[PDB]
């Protein structure tokens, strides 16, 4: 996903690095940035990404209560994340829809994971003197982007919507590259023709003919990952999909 | 510059002056401090020694006896010494303990909480009235009620009518319902607490009147206060399933919001501010004038209005000379102030794309049209006409 | 024996007249003080009446509003409560006959 | 420049050096008084730590054996003996007993309940909002005197026809109507303690604890002498029982059936008279309604033509009108009003004269008010809704 | 429940020719105070010692939960259980142990914390559907 | 009794607004795209279907278009089930105009009719509104080529060019800058089709999602043709227009 | 049947169905009545924000009851038809039996007895339209000019408007018409809508419609270019 390496840059990156862009201009500060896709495209995968090139912490809620015990609770939680982000900022506040593990908060409310968006969005557009330029960018994950009611769509209200196509077949030659160079190859193999035969839909997929090729290596007591054992994990991953997806 | 520090030459040397003269001349006199003084101070400190035990005392008797608890375990029926304000332990209250023998000591402690700087904002919004573009009606409604009786009280003293209390501000969407907040909460320099509709549901049972109940001591408290709730509409209209109480939790803790804002309590100065969209699914018991007393409402702004708004957002930015500000109002018809403002940051952004501090009048176009796309009508007047 | 009908037809005064004429032992009982928060602290108290009620024989129970006590009917795979449950299965094994119910009569309201 | 930019260092050590002389006077660590009484404080504590007075490990009795077998709260149980202060007389059942810190020796009875921290914090100290305020010469004012000031006031005039007088009253009505601006006038006239408590907060979080709430705030009650218990808004707890087959009313009723069963016993309980206020009776159990437990009913309505005119006196009376208002005339141009748009009526009167830059409010101004308040607020009436669930 | 999860385990402890412990999801919840957390800092140290080694907690589930309360001391003393095991999952990284193999016969109350990358890894699914070959071989071996 | 159960889908709001009718707006715009454009010497009916798989034969399939009589068609965006109903009772009042006055029926007349139908059920009976709304593309000799759009509430108002169904919005400001009083039936379908081409879901524009029909004079003696293309017609037209 | 009874009277004593009708007549499009000495002058507002949009074909806000009677109407557009074609039935019918065509009186009792009707029959919401019938009666030149409304009653007015903004135009009306003496002549009573109207419809030439009905069944409307003419003159005398 090329692309959109280099739209998220625009409103994440920059204005970390030079707040002067941004005040030179009289261009407001960008806060939220929306991202959508099929899941396994990766979205997850770029949010990591950016915050380790520009140098912000990385600070996960996954709207679970349980891993917080030195608050007690995140069930008052709006603004007491806001103080432990503030100590250590510049920060990315990372909020993800997961919509199968907590189905029943999503319903009747735009998400119920979308509670904890919208509150954490309010509290961001004014506080303290941060107006100057702000430390903490905020990012929200969904699924699908049917679900976001419309007070989360609104001019001015984010800044950036980015989409993921699921993977062309040019994509998966290169995502199918990136695992592949953990392991062992064999001369000759044709990363770009298994990447074809393989249908597939996901990234995730794709990383499970790697793993899989591996389990061909053990049972056999190969000494390297060779063409057979690719031809045969396909079949495995994509028959499993099948089954579960249909 | 010359008279300020020429005044302030002399009284901070005939200040130094006079402190040295009272310690010299009540160092000498043992009537004063002197000889009790050297011996409290330091008895105090070695007597009860450390370490200090803290507790909370749980109740006090009227003799000056208490009933404390220890973490510990033990309780105990404990006498109140000296260097104590015995009006300043009540229930709740946390007390250090002579741990040789238990006696309430003191209390020294400050007891700062997480539950009072979660309410509260160190605000310092850039925003001031006149970031307003126009509906300078309006603002002169929302600034009689809250503003104008903290600067002249003198005003509502002499004819003798009570101040109103309470405003909603409600509307349609984007004509600035928190803008207004913002710039109102700016001026007063009164304590300004915040809290969103949404956090007054939460998931355990019986826990939001808890909550609700905690809000308003801490503005009373703190007065003269503003308690501004964002988007009270949430709660009637949403449904987040993580609470188990249901729809018959929100009603509860609903009745509870009621008889804190008016009830029996009377508070001290606490002024409220209900900013929503849709006032239709607000409970009819909040509404009622007697709680509130003036409901501001607002519409969507006019094309002259839009003129304003425009030259506010147009003010900071910089321009090429190609730009006409004039073409950009017309095209739209009946577009709110918070698309002028995403229209101006959309062109600003295309300009840095192309790496360009000029905005010149293509970068407008492109964004123009972008944003009336975005948008969505509105099928409730198409209907209509 | 059970008492049940409207509000107001006297169900409580009738067992008062009941307790100062027999001259037997009267433990009254409310069934939601019986209700305890704690975890099987409710429990322990409904064993703890009927083991009394055995040296002061013969003795008269009587229970008030037994709807706090309830109706068992829950299942659900979200919450259910069951506290009020527990309690009231155990006021059961003291009903049946393990526990002697020829000394122990009950008068529910 | 030089001769005060050298100067200005100067002053900021002389005054550092101020500073610790005032440090030195009062000390200032480990104060908490005005020290000045503290001094003599100070000798009289060295003669309560040598006596054991304290401390004294707060215990309770379990039973006493005709010899007590206490109960510490670091859970080991003892069986002691008897103090020599205090006669076996006192000592009673589940009591709160001081113990010797050493061998564990009854000292002195205490007051009971640990409790008491949310139903404490609810004993008023009485506002005041008279009884003038009280709109007209009501009957509804003169049925509330009846059954909480007389009793209290006057037990002579109940003694000799031999009538033990009533003791629940509800007042119900459509919002803003006043049926909290009587409560508020009963509470200092009454004189007895008054205890008010919201409905909303007797739901807790646990199954059982709103039963201890209500249930100890009655035995407070019972041992002061004389009370009155003002349940505010008590459409929380009080809804008519249902079971949804679901999740049931199972924590709500709870309360709802604890308070029934004190207010009937199966003993006669104390002087308490009883007030309940809601904005809807539809919701209410009839366990709770029916006499003996709420005696009287009183509505609080819309008052009439001749109402509207004795509370448009009453709000105004601080105002400054000129001579020539006819409280009539726009008491008849406001329609079926409750007495809370009376008050908004005279607020935006006094309004519009602060606008309009003059001192005293005209016949003019108040036309202006009734049409603003009434127009858009028709709009937003609370009346119209609430008063069919009447 | 009832595919045969523990009769697999079973067959496994056979075979292995390793060290083998073997605890229910109670022993960890003690009475007295912080034993919770000694069960747990005791139980991995064994293994370690007498490597390659097998742990085994038939089931997990009551400890791995997904909600706490945090207000009754209960849940506060299930909260240290479940923070050392998460702690020391990720240091049996660079032993020969294989790390804890666990069942559970519900999946939607696990605390997904313990199903994060690094700690439990490979998810083994246990079907109840049975095809008509799978459920002759069945048959084949009870008779 | 009855009461309990009722609906009420006819009372006012609090604010003076008909939920229900609003809400008939709202599934209309889940609905295919419907786009009707005006030029001088004809019309251009342009709908795009809202299914594709290839098992479903699309070619002789006709959802979207119908003919009223021999010079009035009418385009579908909504429940397709709802509109067939409209439409015979359409097809039989435009019938029974030229049984009694022997001249084709005016287009004013057919479309104010129908409007009235669909008023009728939101006035009175407690019937839920139709959920369809309607393009009309006709021709009559008093006005020559008229177009007009009527939607659940029963308002028609005529238009130049007009689209309903998905993104109403977005399909009128492409038209709006392109447009121009000079068309001809040439110059309309290019930019029928390429206004499509940039709304459509699906990157890529076939020619088997798309129906298409036109009301040309180009018949003779002064006369109209209505023509429902062919799939190979409009496969042709898609090639030479440059869209693929 | 369907007969639900919609429309029941509140405990404040209005019906809650009558007012909620009455809101809706507050957004819809403003139309301005005024009465010159011998002509009345009927002003609309065009909503103008469509384009594209053929302005030869789509029905106007004044519709011809009669030869002599005109109906102008504010609130729901699909509704108001619905009045229009039981007023034109009724024009015809009062011809048919008595002779003599309609006297404007008359013609609004029919039309306002109708918006009464649907407030009683069960099962039927209210209308949400009000109207201003205007015209001349036969055989004289009195201008009479009527405002009806979903309540049911209706009045005579010398000048009158109904929709949005409605209080902003009746203040200028206040202010600008002598009761006792109306605009002079037929031309420049249209000088005294137009200008009304100009306050808030914020100019746009091609948003006006006017329509002037003169005594003896003389009814035209103005074209463009003349109310262009008009405005201009107008901006250009109150610009001077
Ligand atoms: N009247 C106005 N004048 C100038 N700027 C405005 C105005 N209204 C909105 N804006 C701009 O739009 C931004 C967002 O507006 P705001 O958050 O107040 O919208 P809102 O109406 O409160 O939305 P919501 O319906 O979500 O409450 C403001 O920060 C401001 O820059
Ligand atoms: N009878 C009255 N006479 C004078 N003033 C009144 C009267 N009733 C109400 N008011 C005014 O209205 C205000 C609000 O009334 P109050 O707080 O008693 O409401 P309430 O009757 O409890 O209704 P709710 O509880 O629904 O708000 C009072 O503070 C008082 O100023
Ligand atoms: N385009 C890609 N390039 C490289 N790795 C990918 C790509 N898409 C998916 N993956 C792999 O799949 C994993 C799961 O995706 P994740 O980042 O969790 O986001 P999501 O599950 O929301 O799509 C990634 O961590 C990565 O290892
Ligand atoms: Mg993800
Ligand atoms: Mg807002
Ligand atoms: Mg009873
Ligand atoms: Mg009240
Ligand atoms: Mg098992």
């Amino acid at each position: 996903l090329t692309k959109q390496i280099k739209e998220i840059k625009e409103v994440i990156e920059l204005p970390v690095k030079h707040p002067e862009l941004f005040e030179s201009l009289g261009i407001a500060q960008p806060k939220g940035v929306i991202l959508y896709g099929p899941p396994g495209t990766g979205k997850t995968l770029l949010a990591r990404a950016v915050a380790h090139h520009t140098d912000c912490k990385f600070i996960r809620v996954s709207g679970a209560e349980l891993v917080q015990k030195y608050i007690g609770e995140g069930s008052r939680m709006v603004r007491e994340l806001f103080v432990m982000a503030r100590e250590h900022a510049p920060s990315i506040i990372f909020m993800d829809e997961i919509d199968s593990i907590g189905s029943t908060r999503v319903e009747g409310s735009g998400g119920g994971d979308s509670e904890v968006q919208r509150t954490m969005l309010e509290l961001l557009n004014q506080l303290d003197g941060f107006e100057t330029s702000k430390n903490i960018k905020i990012i929200m994950a969904t699924n699908r982007l049917d679900i976001l009611d419309p007070a989360l769509l609104r001019p001015g209200r984010i800044d950036r919507k980015i989409e993921f196509p699921p993977p062309s077949v040019a994509a998966r030659a290169e995502i199918l590259r990136i695992h592949s160079r953990k392991m062992n190859l064999t001369r000759g193999i044709n990363l770009r023709k298994v990447a074809e035969k393989m249908n597939g839909c996901s990234g995730a997929d794709v990383k499970g003919v790697c793993t899989e090729a591996g389990m061909y290596a053990l049972r056999e007591r190969r000494i390297h990952v060779t063409q057979e054992d690719f031809e045969l994990a396909v079949g495995k991953v994509m028959n499993k999909n099948q089954e579960t997806a249909i | 510059t010359r008279c300020k520090l020429k005044l302030l030459r002399m009284e901070r040397i005939k200040d130094h002056l006079l402190l040295e003269e009272e310690f010299v001349s009540n160092s000498e006199i043992l009537k004063p401090f002197e000889k009790k003084q050297e011996e409290e101070k330091k008895q105090l400190e070695e007597i009860r020694g450390n370490p200090l035990s803290i507790g909370t005392l749980e109740e006090i008797i009227d003799d000056d006896h208490a009933i404390v608890t220890s973490p510990t375990m033990p309780d105990y029926y404990v006498s109140i010494l000296s260097f104590v304000d015995k009006e300043l332990l009540e229930p709740g209250c946390s007390v250090l303990l002579h741990h040789k023998t238990m006696s309430i000591v003191g209390v020294l402690q400050d007891d700062a909480d997480p539950m009072v700087s979660v309410m509260k904002m160190d605000k310092s919004p850039t925003e001031s009235y006149s970031d307003i573009g126009g509906l300078e009606s309006q603002i002169q409604e929302i600034k009689e009620s809250v503003e104008l009786p903290l600067t002249h009280p003198e005003l509502y003293e002499e004819m003798g009518i009570k101040p109103p209390k309470g405003v909603i501000l409600y509307g349609a969407p984007g004509t600035g319902k928190t803008l207004l907040a913002k710039a109102v909460a700016n001026q007063t320099s009164a304590t300004f607490l915040r809290i969103v509709g949404s956090e007054l549901i939460q998931k355990y049972l019986g826990d939001g009147p808890r909550l609700c109940r905690q809000i308003f001591k801490v503005a009373g408290e703190n007065a003269p206060s503003i308690v501004f709730i964002d988007e009270i509409d949430a709660i009637g209209t949403k449904r987040y399933d993580s609470n188990s109480g249901g729809e018959r939790e929100i009603q509860r803790t609903m009745l509870e919001l009621l008889n804190q804002l008016d009830g029996f309590d009377d508070r001290g100065d606490v002024k409220v501010i209900m900013a929503t969209n849709k006032i239709e699914t607000l409970d009819p018991a909040l509404i009622r004038p007697g709680r509130i007393d003036r409901k501001i409402l607002f519409e969507n702004p006019d094309l002259s209005t839009k003129k304003k708004i425009l030259g506010i957002h147009t003010s900071k930015m910089n321009l090429s000379e190609d730009v006409n500000l004039e073409t950009l109002v017309t095209t739209k018809d009946d577009l709110s102030g918070a698309d002028i403002q995403a229209m101006c940051t959309e062109a600003g952004l295309l300009a840095l794309r192309e790496r360009r501090m000029q905005v010149t009048a293509e970068d407008f176009k492109q964004a123009k049209e972008r944003v009336m796309k975005n948008k969505v009508e509105e099928n409730l007047e198409g209907l209509y006409l | 024996a059970l008492m049940y009908g409207p509000p107001g037809t006297g169900k409580t005064l009738l067992a008062r007249a009941c307790a100062a004429q027999t001259n037997a032992t009267f433990l009254k009982l409310a069934a939601p003080q019986l209700v305890q928060m704690y975890i099987g602290e409710g429990a322990k108290l409904v064993r703890d009446a009927f083991a009394l009620a055995k040296e002061k024989a013969p003795t008269i129970i009587f229970i008030d509003e037994l709807d706090a006590i309830g109706t068992k009917r829950f299942d659900s795979e979200k919450s259910g409560d069951r506290e009020v449950q527990r309690t009231m299965l155990e006021l059961l094994n003291q009903l049946d006959g393990f526990s002697s119910d020829d000394r122990v009569k009950v008068l529910a309201a | 420049a030089a001769p005060y930019a050298a100067k200005l260092k100067q002053t900021e050590n002389d005054l550092k050096d101020i500073e610790a002389r005032i440090k030195e006077k009062a000390g200032v660590k480990e104060s908490d008084t005005g020290l000045a009484p503290s001094h003599l404080w100070d000798i009289m504590g060295d003669r309560q730590r040598l006596g054991e007075e304290h401390p004294l490990q707060v215990a309770r009795c379990t039973k006493i054996i005709k010899k007590y077998v206490i109960n510490l709260k670091q859970i080991a149980k003892f069986v002691v003996g008897l103090g020599e202060r205090v006669s076996p007389t006192d000592i009673e059942e589940g009591m709160r007993v001081g113990v010797d810190r050493s061998k564990y020796n009854i000292e002195l009875p205490l007051p009971p309940r640990i409790d008491p921290s949310v139903t404490m914090m609810t004993v008023e100290e009485k506002p005041d909002v008279t009884y003038s305020d009280v709109g007209g010469c009501k009957d509804q004012i003169e049925k509330l005197r009846e059954v909480v000031e007389l009793p209290l006031l006057s037990p002579e005039r109940f003694a000799t026809l031999g009538i033990d007088p009533p003791k629940g009253i509800l007042l119900y009505g459509p919002p803003g109507t006043g049926k909290t601006l009587c409560a508020r006038a009963v509470a200092n006239r009454t004189d007895a303690t008054f205890i008010r408590v919201i409905g909303s907060e007797l739901v807790q979080k646990y199954v059982g604890e709103g039963a201890r709430m209500v249930r100890e705030l009655f035995e407070m009650a019972r041992t002061k002498k004389a009370c009155i218990i003002f349940f505010d808004e008590i459409d929380a707890v009080g809804g008519a029982r249902f079971d949804d087959g679901a999740g049931g009313d199972n924590e709500v009723q709870r309360t709802m059936l604890e308070l029934i069963t004190q207010l009937d016993g199966f003993d006669p309980r104390g002087n308490i008279k009883v007030m309940f206020a809601t904005n809807r009776p539809n919701t209410l159990d009839p366990a709770l309604l029916r006499p003996g437990r709420i005696d009287r009913k009183v509505e609080f309505s819309l008052p009439d033509l001749e109402g509207r005119a004795n509370i448009f006196r009453i709000h105004s009376k601080s105002m400054s009108v000129e001579r020539g208002i006819r409280w009539e005339l726009i008491s008849r141009l406001c329609p079926n009003s409750t007495g809370a748009e009376l008050r908004s009526v005279c607020t935006e009167a006094g309004m519009f004269a602060i606008r309009a830059r003059r001192k005293v409010a005209t016949e003019k101004d108040f036309l202006k008010a009734v049409d603003k308040v009434i127009s858009g607020y028709k709009k937003f009436s609370s009346t119209s809704r609430y008063m069919q669930y009447n | 429940p009832g595919t045969g999860k523990t009769m697999l385990v079973k067959a496994v402890a056979n075979s292995t020719k390793a060290a083998f412990i073997r605890v229910n999801g109670s022993e960890f919840v003690h009475k007295y105070l912080g034993e919770g957390p000694r069960m747990v800092r005791d139980v991995f140290r064994l293994a370690r010692e007498n490597a390659p080694s097998i742990i085994f907690i038939d089931e997990v589930d009551s400890i791995a939960t997904k909600r706490f309360d945090a207000q009754t001391g209960s849940d506060r003393e299930v909260q240290r259980i479940l923070i050392e095991l998460l702690t020391q999952m990720d240091g049996f990284d660079q032993s020969t142990n294989v790390k804890v193999i666990m069942a559970t016969n519900r999946a939607d109350t696990l605390d997904p914390a313990l199903l994060r990358p690094g700690r439990l890894d490979r998810k083994i699914e246990f079907p109840s559907l049975r095809d008509r070959r799978e459920r002759r071989l069945i048959f084949g071996t009870i008779a | 009794g009855s009461r309990r159960y009722d609906s009420r889908t006819t009372i006012f709001s609090p604010e003076g607004r008909l939920y229900q009718v609003e809400y008939a707006l709202e599934s209309i715009s889940h609905a295919g795209t419907a786009i009707g454009i005006m030029a001088s010497d004809g019309i251009v009916l342009a709908a795009e279907r809202k299914v594709t798989s290839t098992l479903l034969e699309q070619d002789t399939s006709t959802e979207k278009l119908y003919k009223l009589n021999d010079k009035i068609a009418v385009a579908v965006a909504g429940l397709t089930a709802d509109a067939e109903i409209l439409i015979n009772t359409a097809r039989i009042h435009a019938q029974n105009y030229l049984k009694t006055y022997n001249e084709d029926i005016p287009v004013e007349i057919l479309v104010r009719r129908l409007s009235d139908i669909k008023q009728g059920y939101t006035q009175h009976g407690g019937l839920r509104p139709f959920g369809v709304s309607f393009i009309y593309a006709g021709y009559d000799d008093r006005y020559g080529y008229q177009l007009y759009t009527s939607n659940p509430s029963g308002n028609y108002t005529g238009w130049k060019a007009i689209s309903v169904g998905a993104n109403t919005s977005a399909a009128q400001t492409l038209l709006q800058m392109d447009y121009k009083d000079d068309m001809k039936v040439d110059d309309a379908i290019e930019l029928a089709l390429k206004t499509l081409s940039k709304t459509t879901d699906s990157s890529a524009l076939t020619y088997d999602r798309l129906e298409f029909a036109t009301i040309r004079k180009g018949a003779n003696d002064g006369e109209v043709y209505q023509k429902i293309f062919k799939p190979q017609e409009i496969k042709d037209i898609l090639v030479k227009t440059g869209i693929t | 049947g369907y007969d639900r009874a919609l429309s029941i009277f509140s405990p404040d004593g209005h019906i809650f169905q009558v007012e909620y009708a009455l809101e809706a007549v507050k957004r819809g499009t403003c139309a301005v009545g005024v009465k010159g000495k011998n002509c009345v002058v009927l002003g609309c507002e065009r909503r103008s924000t469509l384009k594209l949009q053929d302005t030869r074909i789509t029905p106007s806000k004044v519709s011809k009851i009669d030869s002599h009677v005109v109906l102008s109407f504010s609130g729901l557009n699909a509704d108001s038809r619905i009045l229009i074609e039981k007023a034109r039935v009724e024009a015809q019918s009062h011809r048919l039996t008595l002779e003599d065509p309609v006297t404007v009186e008359y013609l609004t009792r029919y039309v306002a007895g109708v918006q009464q009707r649907y407030t009683q029959s069960g099962g039927v919401r209210p209308f949400g339209v009000s109207t201003l019938i205007a015209g001349f009666d036969p055989r004289d030149d009195e201008p009479k000019l009527y405002q009806t409304e979903p309540s049911g009653i209706y009045s005579s007015w010398s000048a009158q408007t109904i929709g949005r903004n409605s209080k902003t135009v009746r203040e200028f009306l206040e202010k600008n018409y002598d009761r006792k003496e109306p605009p002079a002549t037929v031309e420049e009573c249209v000088k005294l809508t137009v200008r009304s109207l100009l306050e808030v419809v914020q100019t746009g030439a091609k948003n006006i419609e006017i329509t002037v009905v003169k005594p003896d069944s003389d009814i035209v409307a103005l074209s463009s270019e003349e109310i262009n003419q008009y405005v201009t003159q107008i901006e250009q005398e109150k610009q001077e």
